[PDB]
């Protein structure tokens, strides 16, 4: 019995995601974050990106 | 019969949001004109 799990990468907004809960959110100031597995280091400050 | 087509057959080719860029992409449009 083979079951092949085939996965498309991110692109859209995800809906399956795995068991990592998540933290508030904290603006202004220099943080490591993962939006939906995407990683980095930055500031989040608000936007006006439509 | 037949008609000339114009500047409708663009579309998004992904969901990334992009400004104040003119980016090249390669995908199947419908020829302008």
């Amino acid at each position: 019995r083979v079951v092949v799990l085939s996965f498309e990468l991110l692109h859209a907004p995800a809906t399956v995601c795995g068991p990592k809960k998540s933290t508030n959110l904290v603006k202004n100031k220099c943080v490591n974050f993962n939006f939906n597995g995407l990683t980095g280091t930055g500031v989040l400050t608000e936007s006006n990106k439509k | 019969a037949y008609t000339n087509s114009f500047t409708r057959g663009v579309y998004y080719p992904d969901k990334v949001f992009r400004s104040s860029v003119l980016h090249s992409t390669q995908d199947l449009f419908l020829p302008f004109f």
